[PDB]
């Protein structure tokens, strides 16, 4: 009804192909397929060894593999972005 | 094909006027951020790293007057928590922390394509007035920061494992 | 010629030539450290390690490792300098697959450069077959220690 604003640099992210366009990875758009692949086996092995190391949880607990476990969620992007990239010749 | 390393590509956003380039980029990292703000990461992270070798040979030779009064013993990290205690490092930070608030005036300029990374104009003795003489001072600047950065990790992780010290454990 | 079983089929053969290379590889500095570590033995070890052979060596210098001890942390820098070295050659691997210009194997590390002066036409097959036996070999000394405490040159020596 009037102009909606949006931040500058935001650019079209509609996709109707096979894969979206390699701008919907933001900062990530030049990593490669096989980078975000490995990085991802590499985020969910790291995670998953961190997360497990600290299942029973106590009042003091290692701080560095509480932040490591974090990596398990992140491997999931990870190899979606590494679907995208793959599916765009990258 | 990349100069540091056969095997791998030439990285993308890396040119060759660019201050200490090798061609080393293997994980492709400045693809990922603006290569600018990681000029001038690496170009503070230099500077700052320069400061603290330097400094970790001279506690080794010297104490400044009254300072082996307040800590008798602590040598490389130990010193930064007795003086937390006191005012020393609280006003380092504090002034430091103001010098990096136009640090970070300088950034917001330079990423706009403006200012250059590392260039805060700060040359009052002439030693960049030659142009071909300042290109050897910067790479010489990255060198000197980068084995800075190497070294002043191998002295506080030395004085990690033995206490020692940087030029005391040297010695034994 | 050989493959029978049609596993090249299963997987992108450059991925397998670099593994089988990598493999080779690792074989060789594995059966010849083995022999080596029989024949000689680096100043202080024997406080360390005792007399324990080939695989006997990883479970006890991780044994005094497990404790706190200063010098008994071999194993981990190796895995760390190794795992350096297999993170930052990582893309290397995935640059032949997309189609790049280096051969699998090849990082270029010739500082002698006897490759290099005569023609290379040979020396491939020459580490290929080599290693193949390491490989080979490498399985056969850690199971005969597996079944009897002898090394190399002690299996070899006698016939129980
Ligand atoms: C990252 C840098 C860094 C840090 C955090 C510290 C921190 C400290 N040092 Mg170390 N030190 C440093 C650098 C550093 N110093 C340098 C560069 C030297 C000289 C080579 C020394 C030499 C030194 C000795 C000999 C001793 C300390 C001591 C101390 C402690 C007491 C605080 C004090 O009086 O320091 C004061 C430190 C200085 C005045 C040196 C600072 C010099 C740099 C070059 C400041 C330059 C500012 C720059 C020119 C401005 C640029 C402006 C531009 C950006 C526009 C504290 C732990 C004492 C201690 O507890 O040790 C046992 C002690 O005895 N320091
Ligand atoms: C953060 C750094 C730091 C710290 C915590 C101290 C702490 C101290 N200084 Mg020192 N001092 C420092 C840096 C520092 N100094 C620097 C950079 C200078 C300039 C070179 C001085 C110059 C100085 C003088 C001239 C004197 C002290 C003295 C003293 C002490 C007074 C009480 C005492 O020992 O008796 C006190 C322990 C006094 C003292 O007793 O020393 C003998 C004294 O006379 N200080
Ligand atoms: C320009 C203004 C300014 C002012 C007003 C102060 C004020 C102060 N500084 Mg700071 N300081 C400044 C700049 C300043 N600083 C800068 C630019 C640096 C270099 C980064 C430092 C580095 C510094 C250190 C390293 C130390 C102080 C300390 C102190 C205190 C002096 C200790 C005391 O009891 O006083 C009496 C002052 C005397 C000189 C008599 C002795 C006081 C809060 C000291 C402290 O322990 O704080 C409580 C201390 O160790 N200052
Ligand atoms: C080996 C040390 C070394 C060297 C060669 C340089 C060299 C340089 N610096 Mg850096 N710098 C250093 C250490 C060093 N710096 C450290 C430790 C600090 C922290 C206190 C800084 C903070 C700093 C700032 C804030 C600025 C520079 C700037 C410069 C440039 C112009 C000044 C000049 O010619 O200095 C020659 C210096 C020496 C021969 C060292 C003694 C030049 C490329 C300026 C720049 O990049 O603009 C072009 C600038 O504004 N430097
Ligand atoms: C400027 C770079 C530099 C230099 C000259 C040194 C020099 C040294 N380091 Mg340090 N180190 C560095 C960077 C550096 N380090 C960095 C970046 C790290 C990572 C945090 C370390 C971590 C480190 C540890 C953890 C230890 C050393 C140790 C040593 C000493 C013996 C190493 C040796 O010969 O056996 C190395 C063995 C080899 C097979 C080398 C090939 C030596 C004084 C040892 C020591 O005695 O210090 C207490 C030690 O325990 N270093
Ligand atoms: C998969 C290979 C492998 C593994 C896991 C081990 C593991 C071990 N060895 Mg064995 N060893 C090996 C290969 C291996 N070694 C080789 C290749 C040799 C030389 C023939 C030796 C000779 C040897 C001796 C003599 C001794 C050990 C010992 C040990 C233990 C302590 C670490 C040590 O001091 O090693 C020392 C190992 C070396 C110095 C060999 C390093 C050879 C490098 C890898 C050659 C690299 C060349 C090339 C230029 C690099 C290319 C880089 C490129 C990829 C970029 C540890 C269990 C010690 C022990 O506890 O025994 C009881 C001991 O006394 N090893
Ligand atoms: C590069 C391989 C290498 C070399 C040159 C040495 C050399 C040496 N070792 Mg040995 N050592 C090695 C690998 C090596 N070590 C490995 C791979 C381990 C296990 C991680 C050990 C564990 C070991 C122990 C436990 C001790 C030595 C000690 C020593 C030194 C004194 C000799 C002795 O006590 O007999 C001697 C210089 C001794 C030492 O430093 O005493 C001062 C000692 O107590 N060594
Ligand atoms: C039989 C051993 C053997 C042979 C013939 C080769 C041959 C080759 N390698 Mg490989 N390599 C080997 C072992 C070997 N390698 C091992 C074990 C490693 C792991 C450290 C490597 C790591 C490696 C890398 C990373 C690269 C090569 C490359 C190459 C090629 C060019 C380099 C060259 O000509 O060097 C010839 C090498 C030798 C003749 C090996 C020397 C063996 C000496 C004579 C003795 C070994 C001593 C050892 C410590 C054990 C002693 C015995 C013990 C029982 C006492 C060529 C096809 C490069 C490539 O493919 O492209 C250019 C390359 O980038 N290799
Ligand atoms: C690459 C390169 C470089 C380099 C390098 C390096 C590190 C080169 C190293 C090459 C190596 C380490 C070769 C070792 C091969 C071992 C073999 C073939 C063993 C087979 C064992 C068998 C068959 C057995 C057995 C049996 C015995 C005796 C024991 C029994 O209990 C068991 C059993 C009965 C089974 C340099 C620096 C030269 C530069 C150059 O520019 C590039
Ligand atoms: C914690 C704490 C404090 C503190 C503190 C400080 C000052 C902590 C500083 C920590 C630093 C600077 C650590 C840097 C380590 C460097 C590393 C790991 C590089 C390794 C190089 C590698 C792996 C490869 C290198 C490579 C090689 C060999 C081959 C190729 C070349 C290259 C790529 C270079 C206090 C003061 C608050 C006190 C408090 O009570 C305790």
């Amino acid at each position: 009804f009037s102009p909606v604003p949006s931040p500058e640099g935001t650019k079209e992210t509609y996709w109707e192909t096979k894969a979206p366009s390699s701008d919907v990875l933001g900062i990530g758009a030049g990593v490669s397929s096989g980078n975000f692949a490995a990085a991802s086996v590499f985020a969910a092995l790291v995670g998953g060894y961190c997360t497990g190391q600290v299942i029973p949880l106590t009042v003091e607990p290692n701080p560095l593999f509480l932040a490591g476990s974090f990596l398990l969620p992140y491997s999931w992007a990870l190899h979606v972005a590494a679907w995208i990239q793959k599916n765009n010749g990258k | 094909m990349s100069e540091s390393v056969p095997f791998l590509k030439k990285p993308e956003a890396l040119d060759s006027s660019m201050a200490g380039y090798a061609g080393f980029d293997p994980l492709g990292l400045s693809s990922i951020a603006d290569i600018k703000f990681l000029q001038e990461s690496e170009i503070k992270h230099c500077r700052i790293a320069m400061l603290a070798a330097a400094g970790s040979i001279a506690q080794d030779i010297f104490t400044f007057p009254g300072v082996s009064k307040v800590v008798g013993t602590a040598k490389m990290t130990g010193v930064h928590d007795v003086l937390v205690k006191q005012g020393a490092m609280g006003q380092i930070l504090l002034w430091t922390s103001f010098l990096e608030v136009f640090g970070t005036i300088a950034l917001l300029e330079t990423l706009d394509g403006k200012r250059a990374p590392g260039d805060f104009k700060f040359d009052p003795l002439g030693f960049s007035k030659n142009a071909e003489t300042a290109k050897r001072y910067q790479l010489s600047e990255i060198k000197n920061g980068r084995l800075a950065m190497l070294a002043t990790g191998g002295m506080v992780h030395g004085y990690f494992i033995t206490g020692k010290g940087p030029l005391e454990l040297l010695t034994n | 010629g050989f493959d029978p079983l049609g596993l090249s089929t299963l997987c992108n053969v450059e991925w397998l030539r670099e593994a089988e290379i990598k493999h080779c590889r690792v074989a060789m500095l594995a059966a010849a450290g083995s022999i080596a570590q029989d024949l000689y033995q680096f100043p202080g070890v024997e406080k360390i390690v005792g007399s324990a052979k080939m695989t006997g060596v990883h479970d006890k210098i991780l044994a005094a490792a497990s404790t706190g001890d200063y010098k008994a942390q071999a194993m981990s820098q190796i895995l760390f300098w190794t795992s350096f070295l297999e993170i930052v050659t990582l893309p290397a691997v995935f640059e032949t697959m997309n189609g790049g210009p280096r051969k699998p194997g090849v990082f270029f590390f010739d500082p002698l450069g006897l490759g290099k002066g005569d023609k290379m036409g040979e020396m491939e097959l020459k580490e290929i077959k080599n290693g193949r036996l390491a490989m080979i070999g490498v399985g056969g000394m850690v199971h005969h220690y597996l079944l009897t405490g002898k090394g190399p040159i002690q299996f070899l020596s006698g016939i129980p």
